[PDB]
């Protein structure tokens, strides 16, 4: 029919009844230039859309309206990678087009098949504070919370690129036997950032590894919520049909929160805590539960998300859900990387509830999980002495207080301190793990069962 | 029947209705998504469709089932693994070929696939039954029958025809009930709306002993069989990890799990975990499943099935309940029960309270409560069941304030804690004692008293212990450990102990193995009896340094006790927890004089 | 953990007490020093 | 055209409005005040008003102008003072008697008394042309590149009339354009609507800096064109002197200066002083302000224009981007831009998000940041020019964790934390090492290193010496500089240098607040030079005090380096400077030994 | 209430009643009203949910005459742990005085566990016998 009127990213249309939920709609505007939208609420002979691309220039019978009369599905193919494609569907790069062997909704349930037994397959970083103290999975789900004083997409590119080179290390080691592939997405961050992953990927390795979707800052929110659904159908397909492993990088989920936010602010929708929706709690969920294995079990995908915290405060709504619902949690910190350290990971609240199926022991130790608790909790008490040295000074803390002290100190700067290409293997890490725990005396680690300790030291 | 008038957001309103009844089951659209009548606005009757709505028409069909959403309650709900709106997730796998619920799925409550053998009751022909009498039973599990065939509560008659002694299937006719003329046919399952909590006899007074198997609890604040509990937390508070431990020690006849949005893994991780360990009393092929039935759920999955987990799980346990079991229900989390509220307040436009979650809240928490106690059975056997919640929510960034926590705190007796900081250096979970309490303490420590250990005696030192320490611990921070006397000195380091040796479940070689209250007991009796010897010996001159060098080796035994097996001399008193008490007495000695 | 109405008031004047007060100690540490290093070159003699 | 239904505030709502647009500009009343469709409901359009709304009853008539609210991008931008929709202040103080713009008057965006010189292009008629390709230019400067006169953007055809060199009015046309039928005429500008990025050729990262002529900014992180950049408020006792300065020493061929929603004093101060202060490079013709165009605004000029100031201006700064020219956008302050958003919502009836800043802040951020960046110029022989945002962010809630502040830093890759102690004292600019950073960093040392300078060897070094410095002063405090080692007090010896002549300087002197960027380098140098050969000197056999004497003339030369001028034979070597490290190797040997 | 009007005033009986628990009924007050005309004050909670209890202290109190009494002794749970949330802050000024509990005696293991310093009656003096 004809636009009735717009309010903001709502779009009033008076039309007739017969199309459905996120049925397809193309508004012609009076330049000729076309625009898609997809009904986000109908009613008798009026709906409202919301658009996609833009939101103004909308007029009244001037402007026309069009049915695909196809609600909204994503043109899947397995020959995505190298190919390059923009948050919409299709490129608007003029990049390698799509092409469709299925098309798969981005609802939550397409046919989707997913675990009913745990990740147990290792996956590594080469990093060793990533993969000792919490360790990664083949459907793990880590959030790498940041600031803004960090720099979010240097970590981002640091964790993909190094995972990139261990993961055929470990192929061999028969931790693997499918492909790896990477699905890279970028949803409403700047040019300057975009230009920088592409930059990242290809020094290490190539850009044929990846797949890229490209989304522009001054693209609508409306856009941005539909990119990371755009990434979770190209995963899906490559798992589920050709029994590949799937990595999803996921930049930047904080992003793609802000968006859910300003359509309850210019619609009637009353938000809940902090102004964030009410029915947040179902968009975030939507990009988490497709993940794990993916039926025939050689197939999967595996997420790890990048959140940046905007006030760096654990009583923010966004990295307060997600770590609920994610299957561990990476705390990067502003300190660290203040004091010389890369990466500057602090461990101290990274933690994973679903440690035994975030660790290996087929193609990694089982001494692997022993030691890591141990490790965390020498260094918690590390730091609860750190405090205590500024206050009462070392004029009256303890013998055993003194031996935390210099484990603290000896463990930032090793252990988390690593080369901008030097990847570690997980057994190399063992071996210096043990250097940090050798220092202690038989009695200072008597939390740990006798047998381990007596049998590497 | 009715025709689809608007769909705005999940919320579908369809004019041509004259009736539906509250919370109405329908199939809507030629699709078949489920959906329950909220409200009715004239004609138009606004009903949520709850699962995943992207391509629904205008003036699609509704058809009306004619009752509300319900539950089955019969034979094959034990090892059978159920969605929350009672869809058997087995029977989606073969059929859809996508595993998990896909846009569009109708499979009906039970499986009518199975065939059970039933056997008749101590009622035959012409004899009078009544609601929750054992009319049969019904061979499930290896060890016993599961499922006690019960007449409905509010259904009565005489028997006309009792089914023999065979195999039959479930749609299949085996009762049939006279009270003018056929009342009906009744068959193997019986329906029951989940709004309505099933009647009891009476309810009778929570005193004796629920053994959940954990160190931790045992030690510092018992759960009692009637129980209802609260626990707080936020990942990495190893809520997951105490229901595993929980399903495997539990006394109980059945556990029935709630997962209320969960991550996917973490059912995928349980149900494979269950086959795969043994039970503590034995069990023969898939040991601890055959006691555990799955009520799963994921995170995006319907929120029908999200909202409906606790009244389906709650009457699932009400039923085992007049049958004449001991029922553990763990429902993980309400919190995520919470979140499905919290959208529906939205989507109908309803006004909402604090947080955006609407006022109804604390009502709702407040009715599935309720329903939970001990009580004796209904029918004319007789027996005595219970069902214990252990309920877990989850604070709002550390706030404990938020109104989800502290209405389930309103309605719960019993608060266990969870502390962060404590989790980090791997204590989870990590309960103290100013962040909880029992009332069932005082009772629970006289009934085990009676049984063997001396416990009530050395709970209150533990207790001051524990409270004392946070205190002391302050003043180090502050002032220094130089502002101390010399047994604050002590109350810090057998502290410590306590910290590590209960509250942490966290492996070394493997994770924690079975303790009971009998070998909690045994390491209380060995850490109360460290600090009274010890500050004696400094009250009356000795070094620090020398007591605490000499405990050494009894401290690194009490550490690993736990990993070793239960029973090295017996699960009374171990011979292994026997001897240091002869080695602390030997050590009190050297260091007086 | 705490109120969620009216800590503003007794936090408040926590705050400014605490500023207020480390201040001073800095002060009350200065002149302690200060006498501190004259005496140790007056006791050498 | 439209008849007005209701005036409810500055909010007025029109009915009979079709066929208009949602950026559509509309002429409100028979006094033709300015004001843009926010919203339709209906038949009915719902326009913000942004003059008073006084004297107009429901019935006076609305006349569309028949397109969006756009600015006009061509010849006569420089010198000349703006509104926040470009309507020329200077033309109303002609007209009016007014600085103000008072309700009922209006004028075009560019003044149509000024003519000015076309000059044909390489394009004849007959000839192809494309999106951007120069068409001509106009020459009206000496001092700076001119306004080069581009075919519109996304607008392509053969030219059936170009105009031949003479001047002509900016109203005029000269040219006439083939593409089905006469496409239209364009003329000397072209408008764009604001809230629509410019197109460019392509967009890139930033890798290219060019004088900023303010030591500190090179010196402690690199300031960068096509950068994204925060700086802290002060309300016009420290943030109008950093400004000031910056457009004054920066000879970046553009500046771009907005004042969002300012106090009004600073916007009295900017206009006056331009013309006013001297070139850093030579030329007079009002020095500073030949090269800057201006938007002013206060917070009593309307809020719609106060919400559009920067778009207006970064379509400005893009404008000339295509030029090829480098651009300072220099934007003060974004708080006050998002102070605008609040008021037009409550207005609306829009609910916001957090503190009442509403949710279209967050995306509105991203896409403003992104338009700013370098990017290859648009036009066939292509050429690069940049964009670089430097964007105040003031305090809005009395701290810097209000929602523009944490959003903002975080697009953001550079800080640069302004001391309020000194800034009090009256030394402009004094950057904290502490709380800065530049994640720009890496990429621009490795430029430098290229151009000439040992640029990554002295920054890095800059830093670590300062941080260090501050943990070595603690330990003097606490134990004594005594005790400590002669390589110590040497570590704070220069770092005391590097603070005083760098971060100290004094923009109310051109000796001592301008120099080069090679010839800050030059001084750079010389401070490291000297610490290694201190720390040297002093562990082959030497003591604080007797290096003090020893190195004397090289450390007084150092201590006197800002008074120096900014050439010596060139600008770029500063021949005192190659020359002085003679002076300290011949030094050394005697010093040492 | 009612109830115990019939028995103070007729038959002349001397009345304590215990009504527990005016969280429940808060929050009832809460959850109606959200579909009626009448729409809630601060937090959520009524602004007439001084009404409500008002109607509750109202037959309470000395009878004219003096054919017996009625005493009350309501019992609150402040559910966030602090009185200046609604339930205690409206109760409290109709009141005439309170006694508040103490959480930290309670860690203790005390009971009754109650402190003395937040509570006070201001009528005490003259009231007595």
């Amino acid at each position: 029919n004809t636009v009735s009127g717009v309010n903001g990213p709502l779009v009033i249309l008076e039309k007739v009844k017969f199309p459905r939920y996120n049925e397809i709609v193309n508004l012609t505007l009076p330049d000729g230039t076309v625009r898609q939208g997809q009904v986000l609420e109908i009613r008798g002979d009026r709906a409202i859309v919301q658009v996609f691309e833009g939101t103004s220039g909308i007029d009244v019978k001037k402007t026309t309206v069009e049915f695909t009369g196809e609600s909204l599905r994503i043109p899947v193919s397995e020959d995505m990678l190298g190919r390059i494609f923009d948050g919409s569907g299709r490129p608007i790069d003029n990049g390698p087009k799509v092409f469709a062997e299925d098309y798969l909704d981005i609802n939550g349930s397409p046919i989707n098949p997913y675990a009913r037994i745990y990740p147990e397959e290792m996956i590594s970083t080469g990093v060793s504070a990533i993969d000792t103290m919490n360790s990664i999975a083949r459907g793990q789900k880590i959030p790498i919370f940041s600031a803004s004083g960090l720099p979010h997409n240097e970590i981002a590119a640091q964790i993909c690129r190094q995972a990139g080179l261990v993961r055929p290390t470990k192929d061999v080691h028969d931790g693997h036997e499918e492909n790896f592939s990477i699905v890279f997405a970028a949803m409403g961050v700047n040019l300057e950032t975009a230009r920088f992953f592409k930059q990242d990927f290809e020094e290490n390795g190539s850009l044929e590894r990846t797949s890229l979707f490209l989304n522009l800052a001054n693209d609508p929110t409306i856009e941005r919520i539909i990119t990371p659904r755009l990434a979770l159908t190209t995963a899906e397909y490559l798992a589920y049909q050709t029994e590949r492993h799937v990595l999803t990088i996921l930049t930047d989920m904080s992003s793609y929160a802000d968006a859910l936010r300003e359509v309850s602010a210019a619609r009637e929708e009353v938000p809940g805590r902090r102004g964030y929706p009410g029915y947040m709690y179902t968009d975030l969920s939507t990009i988490y539960e497709r993940a794990g294995r993916v039926e025939g079990r050689n197939g999967s995908i595996t997420q790890i998300p990048i959140l940046t915290m905007p006030n760096d405060d654990i009583t923010h709504p966004i990295p307060d859900l997600t770590g609920y619902i994610t299957e561990g949690q990476i705390f990067v910190d502003r300190q660290l990387h203040n004091k010389g350290i890369y990466p500057p990971i602090n461990v101290l609240p990274s933690l994973s509830r679903l440690m035994k199926s975030a660790i290996g022991e087929g193609m990694t130790r089982k001494d692997h999980g022993d030691v890591s608790n141990q490790l965390y909790a020498k260094y918690a008490i590390g730091k609860d002495a750190a405090a205590m040295k500024a206050v009462v000074g070392e004029e009256a803390l303890s013998i055993e207080d003194k031996l935390s002290l210099e484990f603290l100190e000896k463990f930032e700067k090793t252990f988390i301190t690593q080369g901008a290409y030097e990847d570690r293997t997980v057994f190399e890490s063992l071996d210096q793990a043990w250097s940090l725990l050798r220092i202690y005396p038989k009695e200072m680690l008597n939390r740990i069962s006798p047998k381990i300790l007596d049998e590497f030291y | 029947y009715g025709a689809i008038y608007s769909v705005s957001g999940p919320v579908v309103i369809a004019e041509n209705m004259i009736g539906c009844a509250m919370y109405e089951l329908v199939k809507v659209g030629h699709d078949n998504l489920v959906g329950e009548v909220i409200r009715i606005d004239g004609d138009k009757a606004t009903i949520q469709v709850y699962e995943e709505t992207a391509g629904l028409t205008v003036g699609d069909p509704v058809l009306r089932t004619g009752k509300p959403l319900s539950v089955e309650l019969g034979p094959g709900l034990m090892e059978t693994i159920y969605d929350g709106i009672q869809r058997p997730l087995k029977a989606i796998k073969e059929e859809s070929q996508s595993i998990y619920i896909p846009r569009g799925i109708d499979t009906p409550a039970l499986d009518r696939t199975i065939k059970w053998q039933f056997t008749p009751g101590k009622f035959q022909v012409g004899d009078h039954i009544s609601g929750g009498d054992i009319y049969g039973s019904v061979f499930e599990n290896s060890l016993i029958s599961s499922h006690k065939i019960l007449l409905p509560p509010r259904s009565r008659g005489t028997i006309t025809w009792i089914a023999p002694a065979g195999e039959y299937t479930l749609d299949e006719k085996i009762l049939e009930v006279e009270f003018d003329g056929k009342k009906s046919d009744f068959t193997l399952y019986h329906t029951w709306p989940v709004r309505v909590p099933r009647p009891v006899t009476e309810k009778l007074s929570a005193d004796y002993p629920l053994l959940t198997g954990q160190r931790v609890l045992d030690a510092l604040f018992p759960c009692v069989q009637g129980g209802t509990t609260c626990i707080p937390g936020a990942f990495g508070c190893g809520k997951t990890v105490i229901s595993q431990s929980l399903s495997k020690y539990s006394n109980s006849d059945a556990i029935i799990y709630v997962g209320c949005g969960e991550r996917g893994n973490e059912m995928a991780e349980v149900l494979m975990e269950f086959p795969e360990l043994y039970t503590e009393m034995s069990g023969t092929k898939e040991p601890i499943m055959k006691r555990t039935t799955l009520v799963a759920n994921t995170s995006n999955m319907p929120v029908a099935a999200r909202e409906a987990s606790i009244y389906t799980g709650i009457t699932l346990a009400e039923y085992f309940r007049d049958q004449g079991k001991n029922v553990s229900m763990i429902a993980d989390s309400s919190s995520r029960w919470a979140e499905a509220l919290r959208e529906i307040s939205g989507r109908l436009g309803e006004m909402p309270a604090d947080q955006g979650f609407p006022a109804y809240l604390g009502a709702k928490l407040a009715s599935f409560y309720e329903r939970a106690g001990k009580a004796v059975a209904l029918g004319s056997p007789d027996r005595t069941g219970s069902v214990s919640i252990v309920a877990a929510v989850s604070p709002a960034g550390g706030d404990f304030s938020d109104p989800v926590t502290t209405a389930t705190l309103g309605i719960t007796q019993v608060f266990w804690g969870l502390d962060k900081k404590l989790a980090q250096r791997k204590h989870f979970p990590s309960i103290n004692t100013s962040v909880s309490y029992s009332k069932y303490t005082n009772v629970l420590n006289k009934f085990y008293d009676s049984n063997y250990p001396e416990f009530p005696v050395l709970r209150d030192r533990m207790k001051e212990i524990l409270s004392n320490a946070e205190e002391l611990e302050q003043v180090v921070q502050l002032v220094g450990k130089s502002a101390l006397s010399d047994s604050d000195k002590i109350t810090l380091d057998v502290a410590t102990l306590i910290k590590e040796d209960f509250l942490q479940q966290n492996g070394y070689s493997t994770y924690d193995a079975f303790c009971p209250i009998w070998k909690t007991f045994d390491m209380m009796r060995a850490f109360i009896s460290y600090h009274d010897e010890a500050q004696k010996a400094v009250a009356n001159g000795a070094n620090w340094s020398k007591l605490a060098d000499s405990t050494g080796d009894v401290k690194h035994a009490v550490s690993s006790s736990k990993f070793f097996e239960p029973s090295r001399g017996e699960k009374e008193v171990h011979g292994e927890f026997e001897k240091l008490l002869s080695t602390m007495q030997e050590r009190f000695a050297e260091s007086t004089d | 953990v705490f109120p969620t109405r009216m800590t503003l008031g007794l936090m408040k004047t926590k705050l400014k007490g605490a500023n207020q007060g480390y201040s001073l100690l800095k002060r009350k540490s200065e002149a302690l020093t200060k006498r501190f290093r004259d005496i140790t070159k007056r006791i050498d003699d």
